[PDB]
């Protein structure tokens, strides 16, 4: 299925997804296309961080849900 | 009809799904700072108005605090009303003079507490704590060539000479996080734009990223044990409390960051990190300036291993000067922005 990641600059992609793939393979997923390393990612959804293990499954995440890509570490 | 059927309730559901994710987007941009709502100057005004309003505050006072924030905006110079000044002082003569469960402490030289005030809370504390570690700088005669003429700067002065970092070609890729401006705006920063900022002016820093924890329970012993190795020296006649030359440390965990400016080595063998937030009001930093601390008050300073269990940590420590070549080289490599990563 299709799902888009989108961050707070408003910078959108879709990735290509199972039900059963991990919130770490996701951010896999975002680097093979962007070149952000994992650890720079956090995933948000439904008001949510998402946690690394784990699965989209796990958060009822649809096709062509967004989820929303906070980068690096700052407050 | 069948065809119908199905788009009829894919229509409803990605109805459902783009109003929660404009509505979550909208949340977390204003958050963050980037939703381009306005800057401190807007909030402090915003924030001195409902003080009117609320009758706390004559509007003839409005009028003459905001003449002054402006000249301090023009200028680009903090106006000082959040700081506190001697905590080091005050540390020393009480870990000098009173009955502790230390053996030895190690802190770091002269630092003024800057918390947020009407214009930047919620939201300035990483440029707080930049001007914290300035404030240090600003008194050790180490950075008096690449300092020259300074004063600690307001937060608007601060997102400009960050945007000036960028404009250099400091870290594009960070820039683009934030959508290249931080003027006007109540964004967020980390270390990677103090990093940038304190290397544009010529002094040496760099990160290190405690990325995950280290120690049973979600404790992290490396982050610790890196401090007290940046805090103390190697041996002989160091005596129980150590006033060292050197800068804070400028500490960042996810959502919120603060400053280090000084490790406990208690009697049993633990250590106990000693932490100034630009959350903290002026009335309560000034309990620590009474001559015999409050055992609450001391406790607020003190962070333990148990008080620091965010998965990731990063800090940024200030180590000499720069010269031109050395800079040069470290905007090159800022270009693919990484730090020391432990473990
Ligand atoms: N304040
Ligand atoms: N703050």
């Amino acid at each position: 299925m299709q799902i888009f990641v989108k961050t707070l600059t408003g910078k959108t992609i879709t990735l290509e997804v199972e039900p059963s793939d991990t919130i770490e393979n996701v951010k896999a997923k975002i680097q093979d296309k962007e070149g952000i390393p994992p650890d720079q990612q956090r995933l948000i959804f439904a008001g949510k961080q998402l946690e690394d293990g784990r699965t989209l499954s796990d958060y009822n995440i649809q096709k062509e849900s967004t989820l929303h890509l906070v980068l690096r570490l700052r407050g | 009809l069948a065809h119908q059927l199905q788009q009829e309730e894919d229509r409803k559901r990605r109805s459902e799904e783009s109003r929660q994710e404009i509505e979550e987007f909208q949340k977390l941009q204003r958050q963050y700072g980037l939703d381009n709502s306005g800057g401190y100057k807007q909030q402090q005004l915003r924030n001195m108005e409902i003080e009117v309003n609320r009758g706390r505050m004559p509007p003839s006072e409005f009028h003459r605090r905001k003449a002054d924030m402006m000249e301090s905006l023009a200028l680009g110079f903090d106006d000082g009303k959040t700081k506190t000044s001697g905590i080091i002082e005050a540390l020393h003569r009480y870990y000098q003079n009173a009955a502790t469960d230390v053996r030895r402490v190690w802190l770091s030289s002269v630092v003024d507490h800057f918390h947020s005030s009407l214009g930047d809370k919620g939201w300035g504390c990483g440029y707080r704590n930049f001007q914290m570690l300035l404030s240090s700088l600003l008194q050790n005669d180490a950075y008096n060539d690449c300092l020259k003429g300074m004063l600690i700067p307001c937060i608007p002065k601060i997102q400009s000479m960050i945007e000036d970092a960028w404009k250099e070609g400091f870290d594009p890729q960070g820039a683009s996080q934030l959508n290249n401006r931080l003027q006007g705006t109540k964004a967020w920063i980390g270390a990677c734009e103090v990093y940038i900022l304190l290397t544009s002016l010529r002094v040496k820093c760099h990160i290190v990223d405690f990325h995950k924890s280290t120690g049973p329970l979600g404790t992290h012993p490396r982050l610790f044990e890196w401090i007290l190795n940046y805090y103390s020296s190697e041996g002989e006649g160091s005596p129980k409390v150590v006033c060292t030359s050197k800068p804070p440390i400028y500490l960042q965990h996810q959502g919120h960051s603060r400053t280090v400016i000084g490790i406990e080595e208690k009697k049993n063998r633990t250590l106990c990190l000693l932490i100034l937030d630009p959350g903290c009001p002026s009335r309560e930093m000034q309990k620590l300036l009474k001559q015999d601390i409050e055992a609450s008050s001391l406790k607020q300073l003190r962070k333990s291993m148990g008080n620091l269990k965010h998965k990731q940590y990063q800090i940024l420590a200030v180590e000499g000067a720069l010269s031109l070549e050395e800079k040069l080289a470290r905007r090159q490599a800022s270009q693919v922005f990484t730090a020391e990563k432990i473990p």
